């Protein structure tokens, strides 16, 4: 299939940034 | 005892009752037209 | 290709889910 | 002077006279008669 | 009635649900006939 | 918890309101009856009677095109 | 037939609806529990935490 | 014709049974 | 014209949030634990007013 | 700003916590914004000193960047007259530095700070996302249904002239 | 005691971290066998023939469907009501093209989904719970009961069942309404009515509650963790909510019972659900929504439209294209 | 005591009907907007507009009544009693569909009000204005959908009429015209009208069913007070339950009741940001890649293939009748169909 | 100038809840979103 | 509370923190310049919309 | 340029996922 | 069985210089290997 050709990036950051924004938040909660 | 008679209540009362007695009234008339 | 990534995010859903139920947090009573 | 002009300056004039300012002579009126007993 | 002065309350409602159940029939009936019945 | 007015189980049970009312709402409903059995309601809101919808001229539905001269479009409808 | 298919299902459904209400409330109320929680002798009380 | 009207005349005769019934208990103080 | 539209519209959320976080900031935290009778209907001539009745 | 954020401008000299005089702000920041909105309508769109706006011919064929005279008739408040952005930016400027300056000396009722939560930097907020938000609601409208200051040479035709065929007439 | 007793005791344990239950035993292998057969078809199914026209539909990922078009499809046409398990195929390859894997996890999801609701009972009654969750649980299952069993019985084929995907659901949804007139019946407008009453209540709910919050924490901190687990006290005040609800609309429309409150709102939406299930499995014998197609006729007698008539013109538009290959004859009558 | 204050006092009195500050723009615009939309389902016809019956004078029925939109050839404008248009003739105004904009702008009045009449009776009471924000979801929906929605589009003709098979044609016109159903924004909006019924219904029968025993009548819901201190029904046990049944469970009682607010108010606004799209044809109408491939390869066939066939269909056959100022003539062998139907 | 400490700093909390909670939502809107950005 | 001299230039701006003028003040005369404001505002957008047609000239792209 | 169709995603996931993981681990030092 | 806490549980630190060494250390690797990643 001809896909959008940002379509893997967009997905792949669209879900990794606020994975690991609230990764963070509960990993250093209780410092 | 002895209450008000008229009141806000009273007007937002009719204000929505006596338009839906006359548009029942006139809707019940309509059922009666003929084409 | 795309399949990989409908996959990936499938599977995360799932994994998330099942993290939520074994590991969460206990309620407790106090 | 067109007549949409004057339909819309007796707008104001119309929107004033029959809704702002009989309401709020009634509503001051109102409120002066019945007052809180404090 | 069983009191004098005034109407039970449960006599009222039965007049008033006769009345909007009537309504209700007329304009059921006026389905039926008339204007927006199809003849 | 009244907030002053008299409760309406009162006020409905009471033959004064009937007395009042076996009159005033059977007015208002024979009122609207008249309004819509004289022609009346055709007149004030403009709706077609069943026999106006079209005329022996105009066959098809007459479709405002007319930005700002609706009036003289309606009455050439007819 | 679609009458009566159609009302003979919906009877049907409503009629399972009323089968799981009843011996729901047979059950409790065998049990003694149709009234609500006891809050001397909630049995939860007494269990162990899930974890 | 009169269908309508024969056929309104029983539905509120059978209307007012019920409801008679009902009146004439609680004024004269039968046990309802 | 897609993306102010769009803002716009949620801008109108942030406003009525803001504006009840400054009207209401005495209550943020929750409502005071007494609170029982300013409440009750008809025991005050003026809502909330417990000079009036 | 971060780092010395500690400046005694900042705090109260009556009692010696941080505060913000927000009507005085307000009066100084809306003085700005006047003075600021008359000079881009005077300088700037008039080509007195400055470039101008972009103009077009009403087919989007001949666009280009010249100065524009305000208008001060009715025509100024035509949204396809550029006329009218200059006469406005004048006007409006004017009436927001006279509107800063009695906000710089004219203190509020009393009424109006309790009522409007005047001491709460919050109650600004409020008001300025209501003031975005009006703004944002017209510049997609004037952008969608066109006017003086989106040209179809620099944003593209409308929807509207596809739909009424004004070009093809 | 006994081998068979000390088993009893261990599935009708109220200390297993997921109760299993006798309803369980059967809710656990039907459930797990449709997931897993769902998983593998959705990703990696072949086409298949759904209206039996030898016109096979792709519904898996691998097959270039993403997740908004992919989907189990229903099995196909000429399957009809016929039972259809893997030991009736000749090999693998013909149940996956004549859609078995749809029949697999339809009856596997169904019989799992009673046996949730059986389980729900069994575990309030585990625990001296009173019994009716299930109750409300009954209307998604009667639901999903309608559009995946009882329209395609009384359609007479499961290739009419809801397929299992996000546009197969948009489908499906056309489909029945140009041929059903689903909006126009009102068990669909009551199930409308308890969705969005639903919402409504539930917001409603959820703001009162919270805007009556009694102050236990501090500006900073999430006011949730004002409320400790297990607690007796009323973490909100329902009198003021009372208060303020009843002078939004009037004292007497406000519920200050929390009690009739809740009753209210379970009720609202399950039967909404359970009007506009019934609804779904009474048109699946095609007792369809109004017909108000030229109802209303000028004197001369011709005819004067009305938006029943323009909904009946989008009506018609999505029945001449729907499986556009499959009919041979003018009446849609199967 | 000022004029001001007395007005204050007599505007606040504790009354069956409050009124307040806010009640001088809700009742009479809840009122116009109210009796507009009755006057015009009851006497007011849509055939000068849009060729179609919508009064029960005219022989339509609740379902089939409407306020409908105005003409098309009035774009946007106003269409004020004493406009250009009408100019101030009372029957012209019906016939041209005025009704339409009055009820729609005394409605966005009225909302206003009452949501403003939230805000003051939280404030006179002393309790959070959670409410109001709640409400704010249904005034994003109306905002979108009855004023973003054909502002966006040629004219008021394409908002939604104020009836019931309006609505409905609104809603199959959306389907045909914009592909509604395949728009995320459209999609996060079910998930939260969905949630937020599902959400009443459990939690609901979760209390109604985990009550404390405080009464001996088997109708137990005379076994509450509401001064009660304590809890009436048991959380723990709920939770336990929902825990074993579900796999989790709320242990928060503050945490569920906000979540109950932000499900169905979060799908509100989210479907309102897809309309706003939809307002200016930013659809998501279409996957190009299956278009790509369908266009070249014969034999690809998905379900969102299918639903852009039903569109098809449905736009050819319905545009004539709902679109009938632009007089389109579609000869018969021009629709497209199916074979035998 | 001097670097006087900050008082007005305040720690952040996730709870282990939220944290799945958000997890699930952005797994989901990745579910929702990514087909429309292969398009 | 670190003195800077472009803050001693500023302080007299913030320094009437809190400062009233006891009950209404300048009210009505906003409120009659936001009644005028409201009113400039309908007839710019009855122009806008084409329900205010004033001498002139044309809502359109020729002006 | 004709570069090869992984280059970005992997140059930004080679980037951010030890940016994250560094960030993680200094973020909740101190707890 | 119990569920014990684990006693060999310790602390993972990353001062902030280790931080900035690492966020250098990956910042030149990806330029050092973006090009023959794009080749
Ligand atoms: C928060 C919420 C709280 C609740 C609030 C509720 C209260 C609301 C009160 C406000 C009512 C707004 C009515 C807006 C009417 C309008 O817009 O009416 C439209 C008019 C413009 O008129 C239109 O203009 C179009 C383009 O015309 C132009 O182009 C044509 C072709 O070239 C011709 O040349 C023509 O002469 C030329 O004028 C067409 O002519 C249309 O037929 C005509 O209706 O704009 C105008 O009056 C004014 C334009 C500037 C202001 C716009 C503000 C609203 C914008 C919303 C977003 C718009 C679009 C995005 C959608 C998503
Ligand atoms: C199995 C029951 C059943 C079936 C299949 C029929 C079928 C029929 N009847 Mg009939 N009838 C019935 C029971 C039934 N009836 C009963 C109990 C009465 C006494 C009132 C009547 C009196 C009657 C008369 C006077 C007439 C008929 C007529 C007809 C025919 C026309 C149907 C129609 O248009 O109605 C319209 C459909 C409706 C009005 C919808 C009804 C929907 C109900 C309210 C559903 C309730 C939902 C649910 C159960 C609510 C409870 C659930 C709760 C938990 C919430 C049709 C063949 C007509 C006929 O053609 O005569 C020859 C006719 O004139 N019937
Ligand atoms: C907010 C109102 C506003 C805006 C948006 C503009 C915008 C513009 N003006 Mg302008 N103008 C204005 C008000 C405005 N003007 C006023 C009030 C006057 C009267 C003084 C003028 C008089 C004027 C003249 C004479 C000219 C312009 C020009 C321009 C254009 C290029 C300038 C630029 O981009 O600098 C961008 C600046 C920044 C982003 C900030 C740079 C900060 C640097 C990095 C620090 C420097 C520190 C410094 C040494 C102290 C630009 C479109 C020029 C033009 O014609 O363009 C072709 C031009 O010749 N204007
Ligand atoms: C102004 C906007 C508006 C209004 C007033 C309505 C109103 C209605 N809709 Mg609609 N709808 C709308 C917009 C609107 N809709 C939009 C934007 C969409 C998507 C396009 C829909 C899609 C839709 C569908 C598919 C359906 C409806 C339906 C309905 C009816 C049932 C409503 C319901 O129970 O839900 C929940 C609300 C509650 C549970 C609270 C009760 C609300 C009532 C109506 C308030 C009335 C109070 C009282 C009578 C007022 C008098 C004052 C009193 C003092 C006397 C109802 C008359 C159903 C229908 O058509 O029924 C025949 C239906 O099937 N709607
Ligand atoms: C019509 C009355 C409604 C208008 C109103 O605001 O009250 C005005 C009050 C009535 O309600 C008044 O109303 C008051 C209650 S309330 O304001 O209506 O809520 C009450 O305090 C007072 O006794 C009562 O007379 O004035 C009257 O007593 C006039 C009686 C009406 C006779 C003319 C016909
Ligand atoms: C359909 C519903 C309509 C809703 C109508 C609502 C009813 C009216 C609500 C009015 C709300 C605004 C009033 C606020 C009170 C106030 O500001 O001070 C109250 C003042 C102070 O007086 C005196 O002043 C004294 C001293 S002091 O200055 O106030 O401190 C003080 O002691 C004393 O109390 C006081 O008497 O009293 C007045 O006499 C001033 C009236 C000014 C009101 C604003 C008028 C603007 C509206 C006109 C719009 C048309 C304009 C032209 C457009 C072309
Ligand atoms: C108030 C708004 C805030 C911005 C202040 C704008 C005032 C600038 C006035 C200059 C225009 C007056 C003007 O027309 O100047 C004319 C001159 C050259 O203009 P031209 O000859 O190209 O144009 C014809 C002019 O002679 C007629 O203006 O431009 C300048 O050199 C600017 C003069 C002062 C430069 C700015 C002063 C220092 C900046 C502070
Ligand atoms: C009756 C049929 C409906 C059943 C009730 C559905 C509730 C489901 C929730 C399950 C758990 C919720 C739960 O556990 O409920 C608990 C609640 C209280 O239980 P109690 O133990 O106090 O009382 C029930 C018995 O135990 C003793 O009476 O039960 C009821 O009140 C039953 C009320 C029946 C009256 C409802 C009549 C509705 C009729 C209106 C329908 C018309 C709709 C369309 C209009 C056209
Ligand atoms: C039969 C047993 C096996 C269960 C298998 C089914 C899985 C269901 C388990 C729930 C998942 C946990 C999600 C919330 C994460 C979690 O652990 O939440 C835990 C949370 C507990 O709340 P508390 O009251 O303890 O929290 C209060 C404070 O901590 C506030 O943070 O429960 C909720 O918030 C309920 C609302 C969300 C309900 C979400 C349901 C979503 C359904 C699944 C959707 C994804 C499907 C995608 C497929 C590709
Ligand atoms: C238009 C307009 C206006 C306004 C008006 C108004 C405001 C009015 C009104 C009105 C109204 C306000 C009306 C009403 C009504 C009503 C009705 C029509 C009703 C009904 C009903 C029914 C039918 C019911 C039934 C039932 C049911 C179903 C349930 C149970 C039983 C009963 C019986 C209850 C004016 C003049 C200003 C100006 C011009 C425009
Ligand atoms: C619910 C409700 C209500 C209402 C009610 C109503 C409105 C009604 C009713 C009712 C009615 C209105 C009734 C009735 C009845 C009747 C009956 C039950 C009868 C009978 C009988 C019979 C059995 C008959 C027989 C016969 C035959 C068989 C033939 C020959 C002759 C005769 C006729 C004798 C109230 C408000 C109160 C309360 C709340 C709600
Ligand atoms: C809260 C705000 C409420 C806003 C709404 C309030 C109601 C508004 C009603 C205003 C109606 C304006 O109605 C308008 O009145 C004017 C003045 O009489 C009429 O004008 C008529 O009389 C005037 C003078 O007698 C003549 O100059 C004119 O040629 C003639 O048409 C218009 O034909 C009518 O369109
Ligand atoms: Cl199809
Ligand atoms: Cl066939
Ligand atoms: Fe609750």
């Amino acid at each position: 299939m001809q896909v959008n050709n940002l379509g893997f990036i967009a997905s792949i950051l669209f879900v990794l940034v606020p994975t690991v924004f609230l990764l963070i938040l509960f990993i250093q909660t209780g410092k | 005892v002895t209450y008000p008679i008229f009141t806000v209540r009273w007007l937002a009362v009719h204000t929505l009752a006596v338009p839906s007695v006359f548009f029942v009234g006139a809707i019940a008339a309509m059922q009666f037209i003929q084409r | 290709m795309e399949s990989v990534a409908y996959i990936l995010v499938l599977t995360m859903a799932l994994a998330v889910l099942f993290f939520a139920i074994a590991f969460r947090e206990p309620p407790r009573i106090e | 002077m067109t007549p949409s002009l004057a339909n819309f300056l007796w707008s104001l004039v119309l929107g004033a006279a029959i809704v702002l300012i009989p309401a709020t002579v009634g509503l001051i009126f109102i409120s002066q008669k019945d007052k809180i007993t404090r | 009635m069983f009191a004098e002065g005034r109407i039970p309350l449960w006599v009222v409602g039965v007049v008033a649900g006769i009345g909007a159940i009537g309504v209700l029939g007329l304009f059921f009936y006026g389905a039926y006939a008339g204007l927006g019945s199809s003849m | 918890g009244t907030t002053g007015e008299r409760p309406f189980s009162d006020i409905v049970t009471s033959i004064r309101y009937w007395v009042i009312h076996s009159i005033t709402i059977p007015m208002l409903f024979i009122a609207g009856w008249l309004f819509v059995s004289t022609g009346l309601a055709y007149d004030a809101f403009g709706t077609p009677r069943p026999d106006e919808y079209f005329t022996q001229t105009r066959q098809e539905l007459p479709i405002l095109q007319e930005r700002y001269d609706i009036n003289q479009e309606i009455q050439e409808f007819n | 037939r679609a009458w009566l298919a159609t009302s003979h299902f919906v009877l049907g459904f409503f009629f399972l609806v009323g089968h799981l209400w009843h011996a729901g409330r047979a059950r409790a109320a065998a049990a003694g529990f149709e009234k609500g929680i006891d809050r001397e002798t909630e049995p939860t009380l007494f269990m162990p935490d899930l974890d | 014709n009169l269908e309508p009207i024969f056929q309104l005349t029983f539905l509120g005769l059978i209307v007012l049974a019920g409801p008679a019934v009902v009146f004439v208990l609680a004024f004269r103080g039968g046990d309802l | 014209t897609f993306g102010h539209a769009v803002f716009a519209l949620l801008f109108f959320f942030g406003h009525i949030w803001h504006g009840s976080r400054t009207l209401f900031r005495d209550v943020f935290a929750g409502v005071d634990p007494g609170l029982e009778e300013q409440v009750e209907f008809g025991v005050f001539a003026k809502v909330g007013d417990l000079s009036t009745r | 700003h971060w780092v010395f954020w500690d400046l005694e401008l900042f705090v109260d000299p009556r009692t010696g916590e941080s505060a913000l005089d927000l009507p005085k702000m307000f009066g100084i920041h809306l003085f700005l914004s006047g003075l600021l909105c008359f000079g881009f309508g005077a300088f700037h769109l008039t080509g007195v000193w400055g470039p101008g706006m972009w103009v077009s011919d009403p087919y989007g064929l001949t666009g280009h960047v010249q100065p524009v005279a305000p208008e001060w008739g009715p025509a100024g408040f035509n949204p396809f007259n550029p006329g009218g952005v200059v006469a406005h930016h004048i006007a409006a400027g004017i009436v927001g530095i006279i509107a800063g300056l009695f906000h710089l000396t004219v203190r509020p009722p009393e009424r109006l700070y309790k009522a409007l939560r005047m001491g709460n930097i919050e109650t600004v907020l409020s008001s300025s996302i209501a003031a975005v938000f009006f703004a944002a609601f017209v510049v997609a409208g004037t952008m969608w249904y066109g006017n003086a200051t989106t040209p179809i040479e620099l944003f593209g035709p409308t929807r509207y002239q596809w739909d009424k065929g004004y070009f093809q007439e | 005691a006994s081998l068979w007793e000390q088993f009893c005791q261990w599935v009708t344990s109220t200390n297993n971290r997921i109760y299993v239950g006798w309803f369980g035993t059967l809710m656990i292998p039907t459930l797990l066998t449709a997931t897993t057969c769902f998983i593998i078809a959705f990703i990696a199914a072949p086409p298949v023939d759904i209206d039996g026209i030898r016109e096979p539909v792709a519904g898996s990922l691998l097959y270039g469907n993403n997740i908004i078009s992919g989907a189990v499809v229903p099995s196909s046409n000429a399957i009809g009501l016929h039972f259809y398990p893997i030991w009736e195929a000749a090999s693998l390859d013909e149940w996956l093209y004549n859609g078995g894997p749809y029949q697999l996890v339809v009856f596997h999801f169904l019989i799992g989904i009673f046996c949730y609701m059986g389980r729900q009972w069994e575990l309030s009654y585990r625990l001296g719970m009173r019994p009716w969750i299930c109750v409300a649980y009954s209307a998604p299952v009667s639901a999903a009961t309608a559009v995946f069993l009882i329209y395609p019985i009384g359609q007479g084929s499961f290739s009419d069942g809801m397929p299992l995907g996000i546009s197969g659901t948009f489908n499906f949804m056309i489909v029945f309404q140009a041929e059903h007139n689903i909006l126009m019946h009102p068990f669909h407008m009551l199930g409308v009515a308890g969705v969005f009453g639903g919402s409504l209540f539930s917001a409603m709910h959820g703001s009162l509650v919270t805007s009556s919050l009694v102050r236990e924490t501090t500006e900073v901190e999430s006011q949730n963790y004002g409320y400790k687990f297990g607690q007796e006290e009323e973490t909100y005040n329902i009198v003021a909510a009372h208060g303020y609800f009843g002078r939004l609309i009037f004292q007497y429309a406000s519920f200050n019972n929390s009690r009739s409150l809740h009753f209210f709102l379970g009720a609202w939406p399950v039967i909404g659900i359970w009007f506009t299930a019934m609804g779904v499995s009474t048109m699946a014998f095609n007792l369809n929504g109004f017909n108000f197609n030229q109802s209303i006729l000028d004197s001369q007698g011709r005819v004067i439209g009305t938006w029943a008539d323009v909904l009946n013109r989008a009506n018609i538009g999505f029945e001449v294209m729907h499986e556009r290959n499959a009919h041979n004859f003018p009446l849609d009558l199967a | 005591r000022g004029w001001f204050d007395v007005l204050d006092d007599w505007l606040k009195r504790d009354r069956f009907v409050f009124i307040g500050w806010s009640g001088l723009l809700l009742f009479p615009c809840a009122f116009m907007a109210l009796g507009g939309w009755l006057t015009g389902t009851t006497f007011v016809t849509s055939w000068y507009t849009h060729g179609l019956a919508s009064s029960y004078l005219e022989g339509a029925n609740f379902l089939t009544v409407a306020v409908s939109s105005p003409a098309d050839a009035f774009g946007h404008s106003l269409l004020f009693l004493w406009g250009p248009e009408a100019q101030g003739n009372l029957t012209r105004w019906f016939q041209i569909g005025g009704l339409w904009p009055f009820v729609a702008l005394h409605g966005a009045f009225g909302l206003i009000g009452f949501m403003l009449r939230q805000f003051e009776i939280s404030r006179l009471v002393g309790i959070r204005p959670y409410n109001a924000i709640a409400f704010s979801g249904p005034i994003a929906v109306f905002v979108s959908v009855f004023l973003m929605y054909p502002l966006g589009q040629s004219s008021w003709f394409f908002a939604p009429s104020f009836g019931v098979a309006g609505i409905f044609r609104f809603i199959l016109f959306l389907q045909g015209f914009h592909n509604w159903t395949l728009n995320p924004f459209h999609m996060m909006g079910v998930a939260g009208i969905l949630g937020g019924a599902l959400l009443c219904a459990i939690h609901g029968a979760t209390v109604e069913n985990t009550l404390f025993e405080d009464g001996e009548d088997s109708n137990t819901f005379r076994a509450f007070e509401p001064t009660q201190a304590e809890e009436t029904y048991s959380m723990v046990t709920a939770n336990r339950f929902w825990s074993q049944i579900f796999g989790i469970a709320f242990s928060n009682k503050r945490w569920l009741h906000f979540f109950m607010l932000f499900v169905p108010v979060t799908g509100l606004w989210m479907s309102s940001v897809g309309i706003v799209g939809l307002a200016l044809n930013l659809r998501a109408y279409d996957f190009v890649s299956q278009e790509l491939r369908a266009a070249e390869d014969p034999e690809f066939e998905t379900f969102y293939t299918k639903n852009i066939l039903l569109n098809e269909g449905m736009r050819a056959w319905m545009a004539p009748q709902d679109q009938p100022h632009e007089n389109f003539i579609f000869p018969e062998e021009v629709l497209p169909r199916g074979n035998a139907l | 100038m001097d670097r006087n400490s900050n008082p007005n700093r305040q720690p952040v909390e996730l709870n282990r809840t939220s944290l799945y909670l958000g997890l699930l939502l952005v797994a989901v809107l990745g579910i929702l979103f990514s087909s429309y950005f292969f398009n | 509370a670190q003195r800077t001299r472009l803050g001693d230039i500023l302080r007299p701006l913030n320094s009437e923190y809190g400062k009233v003028v006891p009950g209404w003040g300048t009210t009505p005369v906003m409120g009659v310049f936001m009644a005028l404001f409201l009113v400039f505002l309908l007839i710019i957008l009855q122009i806008y919309n084409s329900s205010l047609i004033l001498e002139g000239f044309s809502v359109d792209w020729a002006g």
